[PDB]
RNA sequence: AGCCAGGAUGUUGGCUUAGAAGCAGCCAUCAUUUAAAGAAAGCGUAAUAGCUCACUGGUCGAGUCGGCCUGCGCGGAAGAU
C-alpha cells in the first residue's frame, strides 16, 4: 500500500548525495530483476514516517518514479551513525 | 526513643496517657528526663531499668577505647 | 485573548468616559477613577466595552487583556465597592480607627497609626478585626497588605495580622 | 531560598516562573521549594 | 443514620465484656460510660454467639449516657476458621502459597450479606475472589 | 473518555429502555453524595434491582439524543444537572414517591422535580400508583356494594 | 483551564511491623456499587484521623494538549591602579 514518490538521480557521487541530505532528500536505489538498477532521491520526512510502521520492511511497496509503479522490496537501511534520519536505502525489485 | 537509638515494642493507650514501651541503650538516655520534659510540655512521667547487652554500633565501639 | 475577547457590561448608572487612551469611570459609590492603555484599541458604544490589539504592537492582546480586566474592577469597583476584612491574633492586639487612620496595638513599644490613603475608610468590628471598604482595587490591596506587613502571620500561634481568606502555616516546634 | 543552576519542579505543586531575567520556582505548599538563579 | 459523628472500631471479645489490657479505657473516656458496655453489650451478646472479633460504634455525644451499636466481622479472616491457616504466607507472597474451599466463599460470604453492594449474591462472592485471592492462594473449583 | 464507538452504547442501550419502558421522573443532584445512590440502589433493589437506572447524562448531547426518539418533553428538563430515571417492569410505581420523599429527607433538590413521561407532561407527586393491585380497593368495591 | 459536585462498599487486601489502616517495605492489584472513583498520584498521621489527585456528573462555550526535528536567544558567569 506504500506509495513513494520519488525521482530519478541526476547527480551521483559524494557530493551530490550530501547535498541531497541537506535538502532533506536523501538517495537510494532500486536493483534487481534482469533491467538495469536506477538511481533515486527520496523526500525525507515522508519516508521516515512510513519506514516508522514494521510493515515497510516486510510488505511489497511502491515507487512512484516518474509515472511507472516499479513495485519492490527494502533490503537495506543507511541511518544516520547518531541522528534519527536516514542516509540510503537498497530496493530489492520484486 | 527512635532517635536515641531505640527498638519500641508497645503502646497500650492506657487510660489518659498512653504507655510507650521500648529498648533503649542506657549510654544515650542520659538526661532523658530534661528533654522528655520539653516534648511533652513537662507532662510525662517515665521509667527505666536494665534489660540486656547487645552489640554496640562500631562507631560506639571503636569510641569505646581505653 | 478570552478576557480581552469577552466583553464588558457597563451596569445602568456609570459614566465612562474615554479619551484617547484615557479612560474614567463614575458609578454608585467611588471617586470614580482613571486609567491608561497604550497598545490597546478601547472601544464604547453599547452599553459595553470592548478591546483589542491595535496594529503593530506584537504585546498587542495580552495588553488588552489586561486593560479589560482593569477596566472591569473599576467598574465593578465604583458601582458594588469592593471588599477587604482583615484579623488580628494575639494577646493585646488591639485596633481602634479614629478617622481615617487605623490606631494598632501589636505589642511594639510604641504606637503604629498607619493612615489610610485616599479612597479608603476602615472600621472596627472588634478590638481585633478591621474591614476597610474602597473603590479603587489597586489600592484596598495595597492597604491590607501594608497592614498584614506590620506583623506578618507568624507560623507558630499565628499570631499577627491576618487575611481571612488567608491559609496561614503552623509548624510544630521541636524544643531544644 | 535556594539559588542552583539547575532548578525544576519538585512538589506537584512547585510552578516556576521567568521574573526580571531571572528563573524561578514557587511552592504553594513547601518554602523548601524556592529557587532562583535557574 | 443520615449524619455520622463518631466512631472508633477496635473488635472486642463476647464471652466478658471487661478489657483493661487490649482496650479497657481506651474504649471509654471522653464522654463514655465504662460501667454500661457490661449492662447493654452483653444484652445483645449472648442471643449469637460470644468470643470471637467484634468491630463496634456508640452513640455518645458529650450526653453522660449513650446506646450501644452493633456490626459485622472482618472477611478476609473468614478464611481463618472459615477456611484453614490463620496467618496468609510463611514463605513471603513472593511464593504462592494458600489454599481454597470453593464451596465456601458463598454461604460463608454470604454470612456477611448485611454489608456489601452487589444486588446478586453472586455478586457478592465475585468480591470475596480478590479478597479471597489476598495472597494468590488458588481454588479448587 | 472514549471516542463514539461508546458515545453510540450510551445511546443505542439506553434509548431501548424508553422505546422498551413503563415510567420516567426526575431529579438534580448538586450534592448527590454515595450514601445518595447506595441507598436507591437498594430502592432500585426493591424496585427489582437492575431493572432501574439513573445514568447521569443530562447532557442533551446524550439521554436527549434519546428524546427525539421519544419522550420529545424532556427537550426542556435536560437543561443543567440531571439524574434520569427508567422503569421497564413494575407498576407505574413508587419510583415516583420517594424521590419527593428522599430528596424532601434533604437528600439535595429534585429539579423542582422538573417531571416527565407517562402521559406526555410535567410536575406533581401522584401515589396515584401501587395502589396498583389494590383493585381490591375493586374487591371491597364488591361486597360493600352487594350488601349497603 | 477554571468553578459546583461527588470521589464510594468488601476493606485496616495479604504479608511484615511496637504500629504499615490508599500511601516505610514485600507480593498481589482483583471484585463490587456505579455516572466515575487507582486494593491508589501527592500532602498528612505514632498509627487511624484529616486535605488533595487520577476518574466521572454538572457549568462554560471553541479551539486545545504534548512529543520529534531545527534557527536565534536566557541562566549557569567572582578579581585585584
Ligand atoms: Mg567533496
Ligand atoms: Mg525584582
Ligand atoms: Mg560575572
Ligand atoms: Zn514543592
Amino acid at each position: 500500500m506504500f506509495t513513494i514518490n520519488a525521482e530519478v538521480r541526476k547527480e551521483q557521487g559524494k557530493g551530490a548525495s550530501r547535498r541531497l541530505r541537506a535538502a532533506n532528500k536523501f538517495p537510494a536505489i532500486i536493483y534487481g530483476g534482469k533491467e538495469a538498477p536506477l538511481a533515486i532521491e527520496l523526500d525525507h520526512d515522508k519516508v521516515m514516517n512510513m519506514q516508522a510502521k514494521a510493515e515497510f520492511y516486510s510488505e511489497v511497496l511502491t515507487i512512484v518514479v516518474d509515472g511507472k509503479e516499479i513495485k519492490v522490496k527494502a533490503q537495506d537501511v543507511q541511518r544516520h551513525p547518531y541522528k534519527p534520519k536516514l542516509q540510503h536505502i537498497d530496493f530489492v525489485r520484486a | 526513643l527512635s532517635r536515641r537509638r531505640g527498638m519500641l515494642k508497645g503502646q497500650e493507650s492506657e487510660v489518659t496517657g498512653v504507655k510507650i514501651h521500648a529498648e533503649v541503650p542506657l549510654s544515650e538516655m542520659f538526661g532523658y528526663a530534661t528533654q522528655l520534659r520539653s516534648l511533652t510540655k513537662g507532662r510525662a512521667s517515665y521509667t527505666m531499668e536494665f534489660l540486656k547487652y547487645d552489640e554496640a554500633p562500631s562507631n560506639v565501639a571503636q569510641a569505646v577505647i581505653e | 485573548s478570552r478576557v480581552a475577547k469577552a466583553p464588558v457590561v457597563v451596569p445602568a448608572g456609570v459614566d465612562v468616559k474615554i479619551n484617547g487612551q484615557v479612560i474614567t469611570i463614575k458609578g454608585k459609590n467611588g471617586e470614580l477613577t482613571r486609567t491608561l492603555n497604550d497598545a490597546v484599541e478601547v472601544k464604547h458604544a453599547d452599553n459595553t466595552l470592548t478591546f483589542g490589539p491595535r496594529d503593530g504592537y506584537a504585546d498587542g492582546w495580552a495588553q488588552a487583556g489586561t486593560a479589560r480586566a482593569l477596566l472591569n474592577s473599576m467598574v465593578i469597583g465604583v458601582t458594588e465597592g469592593f471588599t477587604k476584612k482583615l484579623q488580628l491574633v494575639g494577646v493585646g492586639y488591639r485596633a481602634a480607627v479614629k478617622g481615617n487612620v487605623i490606631n494598632l496595638s501589636l505589642g511594639f513599644s510604641h504606637p503604629v497609626d498607619h493612615q489610610l490613603p485616599a479612597g479608603i475608610t476602615a472600621e472596627c468590628p472588634t478590638q481585633t478585626e478591621i474591614v476597610l471598604k474602597g473603590a479603587d482595587k489597586q489600592v484596598i490591596g495595597q492597604v491590607a497588605a501594608d497592614l498584614r506587613a506590620y506583623r506578618r502571620p507568624e507560623p507558630y500561634k499565628g499570631k499577627g495580622v491576618r487575611y481571612a481568606d488567608e491559609v496561614v502555616r503552623t509548624k510544630e516546634a521541636k524544643k531544644k | 531560598m535556594k539559588v542552583r543552576a539547575s532548578v525544576k519542579k519538585l512538589c506537584r505543586n512547585c510552578k516556576i516562573v521567568k521574573r526580571d531575567g531571572v528563573i524561578r520556582v514557587i511552592c504553594s505548599a513547601e518554602p523548601k521549594h524556592k529557587q532562583r538563579q535557574g | 443514620a443520615k449524619k455520622v459523628q463518631a466512631y472508633v472500631k477496635l473488635q472486642v471479645a463476647a464471652g466478658m465484656a471487661n478489657p483493661s489490657p487490649p482496650v479497657g479505657p481506651a474504649l471509654g473516656q471522653q464522654g463514655v460510660n465504662i460501667m454500661e458496655f457490661c449492662k447493654a453489650f452483653n444484652a445483645k451478646t449472648d442471643s449469637i454467639e460470644k468470643g470471637l472479633p467484634i468491630p463496634v460504634v456508640i452513640t455518645v455525644y458529650a450526653d453522660r449516657s449513650f446506646t450501644f451499636v452493633t456490626k459485622t466481622p472482618p472477611a478476609a479472616v473468614l478464611l481463618k476458621k472459615a477456611a484453614g491457616i490463620k496467618s496468609g504466607s510463611g514463605k513471603p507472597n513472593k511464593d504462592k502459597v494458600g489454599k481454597i474451599s470453593r464451596a465456601q466463599l458463598q454461604e460463608i460470604a454470604q454470612t456477611k450479606a448485611a454489608d456489601m453492594t452487589g444486588a446478586d449474591i453472586e455478586a457478592m462472592t465475585r468480591s470475596i475472589e480478590g479478597t479471597a485471592r489476598s495472597m494468590g492462594l488458588v481454588v479448587e473449583d | 473518555m472514549a471516542l463514539n464507538l461508546q458515545d453510540k452504547q450510551a445511546i443505542v442501550a439506553e434509548v431501548s429502555e424508553v422505546a422498551k419502558g413503563a415510567l420516567s421522573a426526575v431529579v438534580a443532584d448538586s450534592r448527590g453524595v454515595t450514601v445518595d445512590k447506595m441507598t436507591e440502589l437498594r430502592k432500585a433493589g426493591r424496585e427489582a434491582g437492575v431493572y432501574m437506572r439513573v445514568v447521569r447524562n443530562t447532557l442533551l448531547r446524550r439521554a436527549v439524543e434519546g428524546t427525539p426518539f421519544e419522550c420529545l418533553k424532556d427537550a426542556f428538563v435536560g437543561p443543567t444537572l440531571i439524574a434520569y430515571s427508567m422503569e421497564h417492569p413494575g407498576a407505574a410505581a413508587r419510583l415516583f414517591k420517594e424521590f419527593a420523599k428522599a430528596n424532601a429527607k434533604f437528600e439535595v433538590k429534585a429539579a423542582a422535580f422538573e417531571g416527565e413521561l407517562i402521559p406526555a407532561s410535567q410536575i406533581d407527586r401522584l401515589a396515584t400508583l401501587p395502589t396498583y393491585e389494590e383493585a381490591i380497593a375493586r374487591l371491597m368495591a364488591t361486597m360493600k356494594e352487594a350488601s349497603a
